[PDB]
């Protein structure tokens, strides 16, 4: 109750699955090509007027 | 974004209620937006209504999650009344992962993003209280 | 700021959209590119020319043949692409998966 | 070394070595019928260099010292115990034919090799592509789990889909009832305790898969059993043929320097063969592999690089 | 820390290098470099299946001088580099006296602090 | 119809005696085991153990230890020859203090 | 192809990346980078596989789009106060577009969807060519346009690209996108020290490109793609495994071992300013990208997979594989701790 | 000191070129050598320790802990054998290297000059341990053993690196005698107490302590004895010098943040010594033990009078030799039944006679047997936490009871009460185990009659 | 000689080992005399 | 010889094209050995003309 099994959920688990799962969120990417470059759009869209550069 | 984060800040704490949480609200609205532009310029989800669907539930979530931080903020600002501690913003960021958790409908998970945004909110008025230069300095 | 340099740039601006969203084929993608070119090439010129640039004019005419030789890179690979296929869909290269 | 780019550049080509005598002609029968009787016959009357059937130690046979390592080290393929007991629980059919397959690929890569370096032209005898006729006809028998056939099936897909086929394949056919006569006249008990209609399975596909999948590709000569020494005969119509089918008209340098420069580094043809997904019959534990390896080095030979190795040679550590 | 007067092109060793001590024999670093080719050279023939500690000899040989002419140059370049700098803060510590006052160093009998008891 | 290995029946149980009777504890080879035998209980104790134990059972005091005795004998032997009281306190010397003022 | 064809077009990628380094002038500097395309194509599709059909196609599409926003970031620089001189620029609006040119040129996170996928299907001489000159080009170009970046773009694509490049890759078992992504990190652990002292930044460089040469190399002592392949190294040959354990643990970035130093002497000239959350945040995503490189340790060095037979058939031939310079590279490239003060080189 | 680095570069490829049957001989008597030759170190005295060079310096925190390393290393070496003899002689040079690569990086880590340089040396100690475990683990999760030691070893050892770069440029270099000069009251600010807790908590990971002691059960239940016995006393007393050493600056902080590190290890160590009292898988009782005995340690450290530090180090020093002495009981144990469990082998006072009196010996050593040094360190860290408050005797009292009483039970539930008359295949007693139980434990009986040497700096 | 048939290399030749020790040892005459002028070099400046 | 080694089924768990297989990605297929895709299709038959009385 204290050490082994709730220590290893608060301490390992927490953090390594967060990590496998946002893993298999972002490289979970099908080979898309159009999916790429509108990525690249809303990457440009979003540093010029949302969160401006320049300014 | 920059200005309405700047909005934010002007705002003091201090007590000035319920514009702060509209800041908030209008903050997580926009980072909503963030994430909702990547989570539909990246799946195809199949269809345009699907998508417009899944934008306004992130946008919901991240919006109630700025609402009722920004809430917590004020309620601990006039019951508690101390203005300068990192104590109530970390109740304040556990009140938004508890209701993040709530609108996923995940309990141990919401457990975790109250830990883990009640612990960042407590950074940032901690390293704002103190002073640490965002970014850079940029100087040497 | 000499406002045909506005709607100048906008177009540049269209032409690099029209590069990057595309939902069919490539050789469209590859014109939009070349449209881009063309932009890049007049904007060049409409400068160098007003400027009174004379010195390095070289600017516009080797631009060109460059990107122009680009451009017959991008067609050698669209036709291995179209060779090794039937079409030159966007679809069927979904394949070396990520 | 002779070879590499820079010894293309300034070495003359590797075209000036045709031809007419340089040429891969492949002598294809049944077993203990379609033998090296005839391939001794063509490699003495054609006047071109002859490599034997590919044995089970024929690595060994081909490098290193001409003494054959135990079955320990180029095993544990036992030919005699497939021919005793071929559906073992312990696993001795795929471990033998890959194996096999190996060593296929090995004797063809010493064809190829002496083919390309300087000629002058080879028989070869039991292919690699009978050996995918050996397991077809062995699961028609049903000695092998289909994975595994699949599995062989995928190392053909990889190593087969990458070399030049062979110039002509002279056929023999030698009747059912024949083989059983001469397999008799053999008269070696642990071969005389094969079956018959794995015997008739080998001949049935081989003649209705090998030689549509020839298609005129590998020109076949295709003969009957006295239709063999007959040696002026089949030298009278290897004369007769002109090499139409097959890339051995395309080539024409660069495809040839490339399977010059692939042929040779002997690994790099050989790194395709473990692909792997593991094979129950033929993976090894940690522990048996390790002492393997450790008796591997303690013989005087096989030590590490006997060109430097002491105790044999070769007076030079340079001091 | 940019050049600082290329003028003067990259030049991998320059003239006033000349103008400073050179590094000496059984210096520690080069001494390091030395065992590095040494090691260098006998993994080299751990590479290939010939033995260990022989029939490399003059490829120990060779490895071992041409690492310790390398690090020597590096050794001449690299106290160079460090003797510039010292010129070059010396000389913005010549050229502005003024911005960099002496401290008021009281002796301790006249300085207060805290103590802070831990009991 | 499968067993997914080849290896032997792992491990083999192997007991160390039964081969020298007259073995210390490690391998078969019995002379060297004599050797390792010697050269432990020689350089591990007849010239480890009572040769740094003679070394630490006496050698010059640490933090100068008879020293400070025989410094303390004689210094307070001093004071007390001179009337005033041993360990006067305020170790500085209060007038050569500079004591900011309220 | 042939050799003296190569021996033209390897010498053109050296030319190209030359006259990135060379010249005063932007023209050349575009030139440079076209013709490094150019001449990189057919280093790609040395084999004829559709795979690499489809990589030199995202290549060129990717490579030849921050190619033209480059051009259009030096033509509003024109716009603006008009000189083609490689100096500082006069504009906010012409350094983004150039610094998210060479983003895109490079690799960064947002940028970085093309770089596994054209990696993959590739041999391995065209991967580690793309590799070392591809990430040595625009570095040189950054070096001497950096007093005119605003300091948002750079940081943002740095911590991006750190924490993108550790959290792919634990999914991942193909070696090459694992590379990839160890590229994708120390390309942002070079980005990140740019604006603050630049020696750091090509330091890490040469150590990056250094360790790139070793790792690959010890890919091509034998023909080997996947993990699998890995562990029959092991039971080929002994030394393999340990200078694998070795370089791995190199790319880990461990103290007593080189691939430490670019590490810490970033944090060192990092935190002679006030950024502390900065170094805490981007030395925990390099905590985060060591756990692919100890379980291919784990996998293939220090465990021992079972392996398949035809080892014994591959035992009685010799490694007859050319390294190009393989053992000199691998300790320059791991024993190299106490030359720290080789930093100073640089200048 | 350069002197004791050097021979052992020198010992290194000794195992190299040494022949079959003749690397053992010779790297136990020159490592024995060593031993004597460090032996010769102890010179402090007086006002100052002993400093010899910008390389090195040597204090009396450093001088036994340095000796125990150098003295530690032959044992062990010795220790190691029966379960490599099968394996082969190259992997068995690695093997041997290893060891000598590690201990050097020990020396290194011991006599640092700047703290940056104790940082290195720290985490080069951390990387070969992790090679030794993973390729003798001999147990199925080594794996995560390993993986677990790494991950938590690093990512708490991470941001004393930075913490130690903003100490450069805030306060000039960093060697410990100028801080020791230069040390200024940092006072209650937000990131005085960030840093402090990141150096602080780096070594308290480093200890470790009970909020993440997790690592340390798997990398004692699944290592070899060699990679166990530094691991468990050098690695952990090593963590211990370093807070130590780090703990001289940040003094003004200490009161107002040093609460709760104190009450988690109180607790703690009251949990630990309970949930060792009733499992099972005695090699693992050994490395609760540890955790108990840390906690103490940490404690000790935590309050800061000079009869803390000094039963510190006491403490420090007895553990290393009890804990190294009982993991080879336990190794002793599994090398005559392949159990590693606790209720399997029973018996064991009919067979083996006199290892009943090592078992016995060792059990004392644990249970604080009354002149012994670990008696020493328990006791005066009780004076110095009674003197910190009145009130926490209690607990350190408990933990005497649950101590004395794990111990006793470790002790008879092995070596007590019915042999199970079905084992019948365990050998006699060996020489070499009888031999690496007197390399114990007379220095530590030695030790026990003139401590002067083992008490620290402020002695 | 044990082998079948094929030696590749092992016999040693004498052009490739004599010319890196020839220029192994042009090496080391090349910085002894380079050491030897900057020696010279200091001691005529200071 | 005593030590545990990692087996078969271990190696089948550190296989495959991806590490983690969930609800969808199972279907990514791993990549074949030779790096090199069958000849699939599209027309090896090449082209027909019919000159009739036009
Ligand atoms: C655990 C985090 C430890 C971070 C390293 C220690 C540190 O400097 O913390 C202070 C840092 C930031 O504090 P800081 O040091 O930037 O505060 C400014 C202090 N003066 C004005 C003296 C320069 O804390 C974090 O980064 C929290 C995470
Ligand atoms: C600040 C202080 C931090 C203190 C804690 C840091 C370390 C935390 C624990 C690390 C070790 C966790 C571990 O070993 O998890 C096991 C898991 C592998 O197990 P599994 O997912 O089942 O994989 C099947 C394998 N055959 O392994 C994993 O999932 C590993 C995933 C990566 C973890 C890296 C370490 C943490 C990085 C945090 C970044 C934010």
């Amino acid at each position: 109750l204290l050490d082994l099994i709730w220590l290893e959920t608060i301490l390992p688990k927490t953090i390594s699955l967060a990590q496998m799962k946002m893993s298999t969120t972002i490289t979970s990417q099908k080979g898309l090509i159009k999916l790429y470059f509108l990525s690249f759009l809303i990457t440009i869209l979003i540093s010029t007027t949302l969160l401006n550069f320049h300014e | 974004a920059k200005t309405l984060l700047h909005q934010y800040w002007d705002i003091p704490e201090g007590t000035e209620c319920h514009r702060k949480t509209y800041a908030a609200t209008s903050i997580g609205g926009a980072s909503g937006l963030v994430v909702s532009a990547y989570s539909v310029a990246l799946k195809t989800p199949t269809s345009f209504l699907e998508g417009v669907a899944r934008t306004g539930r992130y946008t919901f979530t991240a919006a109630a999650i700025g609402a009722i931080f920004g809430l917590t903020s004020c309620i601990s600002a006039q019951v508690r009344e101390k203005p300068d501690d990192p104590l109530n913003y970390l109740i304040g960021g556990c009140a938004g992962g508890l209701t993040l958790g709530a609108r996923t409908r995940s309990y141990g998970i919401g457990a975790a993003a109250c830990a883990y945004m009640g612990l960042t909110a407590a950074l940032v008025k901690m390293g704002q209280l103190e002073g640490w230069k965002v970014f850079a300095e940029p100087k040497v | 700021m000499s406002l045909v340099y506005m709607n100048i740039m906008m177009a540049f601006t269209v032409s690099l959209t029209g590069l990057l969203m595309y939902r069919s084929h490539l050789m469209s993608s590859l014109l939009c590119l070349e449209g881009m070119m063309l932009s890049l090439f007049i904007l060049a010129t409409l400068m160098i020319l007003n400027s009174h640039f004379t010195l390095a004019s070289m600017m516009p005419i080797i631009l060109l043949v460059f990107a122009a030789c680009e451009a017959a890179l991008g067609l050698s690979l669209l036709v291995m692409v179209s060779n090794t296929y039937g079409t030159d869909y966007v679809q069927n290269l979904n394949l070396l998966q990520c | 070394l002779q070879y590499g780019p820079l010894a293309y550049i300034l070495g003359e080509k590797t075209t000036k070595k045709m031809t007419e005598n340089s040429k891969l002609i492949t002598v294809d029968g049944n077993i203990c019928s379609g033998k090296s009787k005839l391939a001794k016959e063509v490699a003495e009357k054609l006047g071109l260099k002859h490599f034997p059937e590919a044995g089970i130690h024929y690595a060994d046979s081909t490098t290193g010292d001409g003494k054959p390592l135990p079955v320990r080290f180029s095993g544990n393929c036992s030919l005699e115990k497939f021919y005793d007991d071929p559906k073992s629980n312990d696993g001795n059919s795929y471990r033998l034919q890959a194996w096999l397959y190996a060593s296929r690929l090995l004797q063809y890569a010493d064809a190829l090799e002496h083919l390309l370096s300087t000629g002058q032209g080879v028989v070869l005898e039991r292919s690699i592509y009978s050996d995918f006729v050996f397991l077809e006809a062995m699961y028609r028998q049903g000695f092998i789990r289909k994975q595994c056939v699949d599995h062989y099936n995928q190392v053909k897909k990889v190593t087969v889909c990458e070399y030049l086929p062979p110039h002509v394949v002279i056929y023999v056919d030698v009747p059912v009832s024949e083989v059983q006569s001469r397999i008799q006249k053999k008269g070696n008990p642990h071969e005389m305790k094969i079956t018959s209609a794995y015997l008739q399975d080998i001949e049935n596909v081989y003649k209705g898969t090998f030689l549509p999948e020839m298609s005129e590709k590998c020109e076949v000569l295709q003969y009957s059993a006295w239709e063999a020494e007959d040696a002026e005969k089949v030298v009278e119509d290897i004369q007769y043929l002109k090499y139409d089918k097959g890339p051995w008209l395309d080539q024409d340098d660069r495809k040839l320097h490339n399977l010059r420069m692939l042929v040779q580094d002997k690994l790099e043809v050989l790194n395709y063969t473990s692909i792997p997904v593991f094979l129950p019959e033929v993976t090894i534990g940690a522990h048996q592999s390790d002492r393997v390896f450790q008796e591997f080095t303690e013989l005087p030979g096989r030590k590490y690089r006997a060109g430097y190795n002491e105790d044999v040679g070769d007076k030079w550590i340079w001091l | 820390m940019t050049g600082r007067q290329a003028r003067a092109p990259l030049q991998f060793l320059p003239d006033e290098a000349r103008s400073l001590p050179p590094p000496k024999l059984t210096d520690p670093r080069l001494a390091y470099i030395g065992f590095l080719g040494y090691c260098s050279g006998l993994i080299d023939n751990a590479i290939r299946r010939r033995p260990v500690l022989s029939a490399g000899l003059h490829r120990q040989f060779l490895y071992i001088t041409s690492f310790v002419f390398v690090g020597y140059y590096l050794l001449k370049r690299q106290d160079y580099m460090y003797a510039v700098r010292d010129h070059d803060m010396f000389s913005y510590i010549k050229s502005h006296p003024e911005d960099f006052p002496e401290k008021d160093k009281k002796t301790y009998r006249e300085v207060f602090e805290e103590f802070h008891p831990v009991r | 119809p499968t067993l997914r290995w080849q290896e032997d029946p792992e491990p083999e149980d192997e007991n160390l005696y039964e081969k020298n009777p007259d073995s210390h504890g490690y391998d078969k080879d019995p002379a060297v085991d004599v050797w390792n035998m010697r050269v432990v209980f020689f350089f591990g104790f007849s010239i480890v153990l009572v040769l740094g134990s003679t070394f630490v059972a006496y050698l010059p005091d640490y933090r100068m230890q008879e020293w400070a005795r025989r410094e303390a004998e004689r210094l307070v032997k001093y004071r007390e020859a001179h009337g005033l009281p041993l360990m006067e306190s305020n170790c500085f010397d209060p007038s050569k203090i500079q004591l900011p003022e309220d | 192809m042939n050799p003296i064809i190569l021996i033209i077009i390897l010498m053109t990628v050296m030319l190209g990346t030359i006259i990135v380094m060379i010249s005063t002038h932007w023209l050349l500097i575009w030139i440079g980078f076209e013709m490094n395309m150019l001449a990189i194509i057919p280093i790609m599709m040395k084999k004829h596989n559709p795979r690499a059909t489809e990589a030199s196609t995202k290549y060129f599409l990717t490579q030849s789009t921050a190619s033209m926003l480059l051009m259009m970031a030096i033509i509003i620089n024109l716009m603006f106060s008009g000189q083609w001189t490689v100096m500082k620029l006069f504009n906010p609006m012409a350094s983004m577009l150039m610094t998210m040119a060479l983003a895109m040129k490079l690799g960064m996170a947002p940028f970085h969807f093309w770089v596994p996928e054209v990696t993959q299907g590739i041999p391995l001489s065209s991967g580690l060519i793309l590799l070392t000159w591809q990430k040595l080009a625009p570095m040189s170009v950054l070096y001497q346009i950096l007093p005119s970046i605003n300091l948002d773009l750079i940081l943002t694509l740095s911590i991006l690209s750190i924490t993108i490049g550790g959290w792919g890759g634990l999914n991942q078992t193909q070696l090459r996108k694992i590379m990839a992504y160890s590229s994708i990190a120390h390309m942002g652990w070079m980005t990140a020290v740019l604006l603050y002292n630049p020696t750091m930044t090509l330091l890490n460089l040469i150590i990056y490109i250094i360790m790139t040469s070793t790792m690959f190399t010890l890919f091509m002592a034998n023909s080997t793609t996947t993990t699998l392949s890995l562990s029959h190294t092991w039971n080929k040959a002994p030394i393999m495994t340990i200078l694998v354990l070795i370089t791995l643990l190199s790319m880990g970035g461990l103290p007593p071992l080189s691939g430490f130093m670019p590490k810490w002497m970033i944090i060192q000239e990092m935190t002679k300013n006030d950024s502390i959350i900065l170094p805490t945040l981007m030395a925990i995503t390099a905590l985060l990208n060591l756990y692919f490189y100890m379980r291919l340790t784990y996998s293939t060095a220090l465990t021992m997979f079972p392996s398949t037979n035809n080892m014994k058939m591959k035992w009685q031939f010799p490694t007859t594989k050319r390294m190009t310079l393989l053992p000199t590279m691998t300790v320059l490239s791991t024993m190299l701790l106490p030359l720290t003060p080789i930093l100073s080189i640089l200048e | 000191m350069l002197k004791y680095i050097i021979p052992t570069m020198m010992l290194m490829p000794l195992t190299w070129l040494s022949k079959n049957s003749m690397i053992w001989i010779n790297t136990t008597l020159h490592s024995l050598l060593i031993s004597l030759t460090s032996l010769l170190l102890l010179n402090q005295f007086g006002d100052n320790s002993l400093n010899f060079s910008l390389t090195f310096f040597s204090d009396s925190l450093s001088t036994p802990l340095l000796i125990l390393t150098m003295w530690l290393l032959p044992l062990m070496l010795m220790a190691s054998q029966h379960h490599l003899s099968k394996e082969n002689l190259a992997r068995k040079k690695l093997f041997i290297s290893m060891l000598i690569l590690l201990q050097l990086f020990l020396i290194m880590t011991f006599t640092a000059t700047e703290l940056i340089f104790f940082y290195i040396m720290f985490e080069a100690t951390l990387v070969p341990t992790l090679i030794i475990i993973t390729r003798w683990g001999n147990q199925t999760e080594r794996l995560n053993a390993g993986l677990y030691f790494l991950f938590y070893t690093l990512a708490g050892s991470l941001p004393l690196l930075v913490a130690l770069i903003y100490i450069q440029n805030t306060m000039g270099s960093l060697n410990f005698l100028i801080l020791q000069y230069w040390v200024q009251p940092m006072p209650n600010s937000w990131s005085n107490t960030f840093m402090w807790l990141a150096c602080m908590m780096a070594f308290m990971v480093k200890m470790p302590l009970y909020g993440l002691h997790l690592w340390l059960p798997k990398a004692h239940v699944e290592a070899p004895i060699a990679g166990s016995m530094v691991l468990a006393a050098i690695l952990l007393k090593l963590g211990g010098y370093g807070m130590m050493r780090i703990t001289l600056l940040l003094n003004p902080i200490t009161d107002f943040m040093a609460y709760p590190f104190i009450m988690l290890s109180l607790w703690g160590m009251i949990m630990t010594s309970s949930i060792c009292l009733r499992q099972t898988d005695l090699k693992s009782l050994i490395a609760y033990s540890s955790v108990s005995h840390m906690a103490l340690v940490i404690v000790a450290i935590l309050i800061q009078t000079p009869w803390s530090y000094m039963g510190a180090t006491a403490l420090m020093i007895a553990h290393g030799l009890t804990s190294s002495m009982l993991f080879c009981l336990a190794n002793s144990n599994y090398e005559r039944v392949h159990s590693r469990t606790m209720i399997l082998a029973r018996g064991l006072q009919t067979l083996l006679p006199l290892m009943a009196a090592w078992w016995l010996l060792a059990s004392l050593t644990n249970l604080a047997l009354p002149p012994s040094i670990n008696l020493i360190g328990e006791l005066f860290v009780v004076m110095s936490t009674f003197s910190w408050s009145n009130i926490t005797i209690i607990l350190m009292g408990l933990n005497m009871v649950i101590t004395a009483l794990y111990s006793l039970y470790m002790l008879i539930t092995t070596q007590r009460g019915k042999h199970t008359h079905h084992i019948n295949n365990i050998l006699p007693s060996f020489t070499r185990e009888n031999a690496l139980m007197s390399l114990h434990m007379l220095p530590l009986l030695l030790l026990s009659l003139n401590p002067k040497i083992i008490l620290g700096p402020l002695y | 000689k044990f082998y079948i048939q094929e030696p590749p290399h092992g016999s040693p030749n004498w052009l490739k080992v004599g010319l890196t020790l020839g220029t192994s040892a042009f090496l080391w005459i090349y910085l002894i005399k380079q050491h030897n002028e900057d020696v010279l070099e200091y001691k005529r400046r200071n | 010889a005593r030590q545990w080694q990692p087996d078969v089924e271990w190696a089948e768990q550190y296989g495959g094209a991806v590490m983690y297989p969930t609800k969808e990605t199972a279907h990514w297929k791993p990549p074949p050995w030779n790096d090199v895709d069958p000849p699939k299709d599209t027309l090896v038959s090449n082209l027909t003309l019919n000159f009739g009385p036009q």
